RNA sequence: CCAUAGGUUAAUGAGGCGAACCGGGGGAACUGAAACAUCUAAGUACCCCGAGGAAAAGAAAUCAACCGAGAUUCCCCCAG
RNA sequence: UUUUGUAUAAUGGGUCAGCGACUUAUAUUCUGUAGCAAGGUUAACCGAAUAGGGGAGCCGAAGGGAAACCGAGUCUUAACU
RNA sequence: AGGACCGAACCGACUAAUGAAAAAUUAGCGGAUGACUUGUGGCUGGGGGUGAAAGGCCAAUCAAACCGGGAGAUAGCU
RNA sequence: GUAACGGGGCUAAACCAUGCACCGAAGCUGCGGCAGCGACGCUUAUGCGUUGUUGGGUAGGGGAGCGUUCUGUAAGCCUG
RNA sequence: GUUUAUUAAAAACACAGCACUGUGCAAACACGAAAGUGGACGUAUACGGUGUGACGCCUCCCGGUGCCGGAAGGUUAAUU
RNA sequence: AAUCCUUGUCGGGUAAGUUCCGACUGCACGAAUGGCGUAAUGAUGGCCAGGCUGUCUCCACCCGAGACUCAGUGAAAUUGAACUCGCUGUGAGAUGCAGUGUACCCGCGGCAAGACGGAAAGACCCCGUAACCUUACUAUAGCUUGACACUGAACAU
RNA sequence: CUUUAAUGUUUGAUGUUCUAACGUUGACCCGUAAUCCGGGUUGCGGACAGUGUCUGGUGGGUAGUUUGACUGGGCGGUCUCCUCCUAAAGAGUAACGGAGGAGCACGAAGGUUGGCUAAUCCUGGUCGGACAUCAGGAGGUUAGUGCAAUGGCAUAAGCCAGCUUGACUGCGAGCGUGACGGCGCGAGCAGGUGCGAAAGCAGGUCAUAGUGAUCCGGUGGUUCUGAAUGGAAGGGCCAUC
């Protein structure tokens, strides 16, 4: 970023915004991901002992992304409409 | 000397000539009077900015009593 | 060693989906009440960086 | 520049306010304009005050 | 005045040398920043004291987060 | 060699022989190639052991927003044709 | 008597012409009892010394000695 | 040092006009050869009949190779 | 008299003399993180600093910048 | 004058004097960064005269040491390669190009016009974002101010 | 509350004396064969002096640095923006080429509705005159435009008057223009306004100059965030300095 002594872009421009603590303990998981664990019950510790989210994450969401297929309940976790629709059609239950 | 001084070329003139298709909002002329005038479907902005207000092909022509140059636009 | 990053740059820029860059236009911080509403109004918005220095950009910034 | 600055205020009770210029020389008295407030969307008198 | 300082003997130990590593006491500038003063270089180079086969540290007035871990040291991640 | 331009009276070389200058390490990107493929791959370490274990991690499979948050959408805005 | 005079030694170095010599030669030149000269030993150390002062001298080196180290300083130059 | 046709020399071997010859280059053509890039079509060893066309080159980009020392192949092979 | 050892010996430096100024002795000042040492085993007829420079005849401006003295007022640190 | 104009003007000195000496609009003398004098002194600067002279008119001869030849020993700087001429042009000052002229091969003693000769990556000049040397900036040793500490007791205003 | 007096007690500072810290580079004694040093006695001084920490001043004594570029080197001049010409009839185009301006102004000098039309000259007319104001005419923009120049402007963009705040908030098809940062034009949509009977016009001003990136902060709003939790601080976002 040396364009000669022309003041460079980066310092052109504005500094913006910040950084979230609360974000880098969320997680975004997969309907594909659902399958992924065992007992057919979804909670953020069977996530990360199936290695799906990781050990420093106390939340998650499950996003309509892929699909699932098997019934699933999912326990102490958000979910998207698409996704929780989703999950109701695979046969699957959803609580909080 | 005293006499160094000059502006930045503004880059004037017509940009679309006639039979131009143009897409409405598309500047046809930039000009500092009304060196041209607005005919049928082309505005005149605030800086006597000439551009259409509707899709079509760009048409010059003289008209009036004082003869003034005239820009429309054709429909298409 | 790892290649560090430019701080500044990261502060200034964020990546998108397409391996762009967004960031923050100039010219809206401080004199204000001179320049019209309307100018004001489209700076506002973040903006994609430009071809032309784009690279600068990457460079600046490796991890992204 | 002696043409200085000021805030005109909304008298909405709102914190927004325009900013402009005035001369205090020749125009000792007060700006008082009609203008939209936005956070109520109405048009709410605006009053002078101090830029600070 | 008593004492103490001092003095003469006796015993025990030390002293000096040595590559690097280790702990402590002091501590630059070139250089980079396309100049330069904050900053960097760098607690580096160097000087000094001390030790050991290793040293230092070390047994929570520590983390953690409302779950818990359980002294120090070292390696890979965390993460440019 | 340097130059717009050198037989140049611009530089260098007395000659020979020997030596003499784009490396290496770690990160990152792109290209090719090979492997596997919505998966890919292990690091320290254990293992006298180039095997095997080790998936801690990293990259990818989702993005939008400063962020909360939402999520194939999201931000904007009271709301967007 | 004398920072007196002329003048060898001794100390210097104004003119001149000319490698044996990294400052000499020959011919002349100044001082030559003094603020003189000289032997031996000693002390002052580098932004420091010493300097009747010229930025002079400090080991044929001085507007900041030499040796080693930072160090492969840096070199948009050749 | 002739030294203001390159010289000799020229009264045309000068100049103008018209014409027809010839010389004249690494241009074009002729014969032979190599290579690049495209077309189509073979029927293939992934290149071949061909068929067009291209092939001056600094900075610089891309492509393909020669050779040297050493490791394996190699207790092999060559070598008094 | 001294001076650029090695292109300058002079009108340059020094000089006796003059003047200003500091310094009362644990002097001023100077070298020293300090201890201490020089000054000086001296004591204002002495020592230090600065300028001038035998001898003779001599030698307006205090606004500026310095220094010395003053402290009524203004402003003014740490502290509170 | 240790004064631009300037070789100021007048006088002296000389046949002739931008110098020297004496006098008369200080570009821009001047009183201890001293003024004006000053006997003596000076390898001090300037000018004039006597004497002397090869300094010169204008060189001649001679004596020695080299240079030259013989024998012995035996360097150096420099060097792209050379079969290394003149002129006029060209190319920005030609041994090497064009045209032309001249010229048998090779030494020795001499000279120095050229080989932009040798010597030192010009010292001048400029450039580049080193070193030493004020009322530039920033610091700081030192000197100095106060506050607290080491640091206490009375008495008065 | 203005203003003081009384009794009780409380910091601040001001000198006078003291003697016990501290000083002694005064004297004598001892360690001691000793001008050091220490101890002892004593005199003088004395809570000063002097040292540490903090603090203002002074501080080329010393150190680290800086001291622009263009330029047919320095000196002089220039450095951003606007207009014209150079500029070769699209755009763009250099010179230490030729000529001039800007670093603002205006709550009306903006919006809208309604109305109007200039300079100059001539003739007549009190003071009144080359030049005020008033009549009649010629003229036809030669005038005006808040300010330079250009291009515009009568459907006026020039001049008067009435009512007003669109000199709005969120956006914006699509263009122009830049290496980029950016700058500019913009119909239309939503909300809410003003003028108009209405059609409509209004997101400043006839247009082109009146300007400054980022960082760092400042002010107001905003629960977006809030390092155990609730708050807060700080940060973010919007407006603004």
């Amino acid at each position: 970023g040396f364009e000669g002594g022309q003041m460079p872009l980066y310092r052109r421009l504005p500094k913006f915004g910040f950084t979230s603590r609360k974000a880098a303990i969320t997680a975004e998981i997969r309907l594909s991901d659902l399958a992924k664990v065992e007992g057919g019950v979804v909670d953020l510790n069977t996530l990360k002992a199936a290695n799906i989210i990781g050990i420093q994450i106390e939340f998650a969401k499950v996003i309509l992304a892929g699909e699932v297929t098997t019934p699933v309940t999912v326990r102490g976790l958000r979910v998207t409409k698409g996704a929780r629709a989703a999950i109701e059609a695979a046969g699957g239950k959803i609580e909080e | 000397t005293r006499n160094g001084r000059d502006s930045e070329a503004k880059r004037l003139g017509v940009k679309r000539f006639g039979g131009e298709s143009v897409l409405a909002g598309s500047i046809i002329v930039r000009q500092r009077g009304t060196k041209f005038h607005a005919g049928a479907n082309v505005g005149c902005g605030r800086d006597h900015t000439l551009f259409a207000k509707a899709d079509g092909k760009v048409k010059f022509e003289v008209k009036g009593p004082k003869n003034r140059k005239f820009i429309s636009i054709e429909a298409e | 060693p790892k290649i560090k990053t430019v701080r500044g740059a990261a502060k200034r820029f964020k990546k998108t989906g397409k391996g762009g860059f967004k960031h923050k236009h100039a010219n809206l911080r401080h004199i204000l009440t001179k320049k019209a509403t309307k100018r004001k109004r489209h700076l506002r918005p973040k903006a994609m960086v430009s071809k032309g220095d784009l690279g600068l950009v990457i460079a600046c910034l490796p991890y992204a | 520049g002696i043409r200085e600055k000021i805030k005109l205020v909304s008298s909405a009770g709102t914190g927004h306010f325009y900013t402009t210029t005035k001369n205090k020389r020749t125009k000792p008295e007060k700006l008082e304009l009609k203008k939209f407030d936005p956070v109520v969307r109405q048009h709410v008198i605006y009053k002078e005050a101090k830029i600070k």
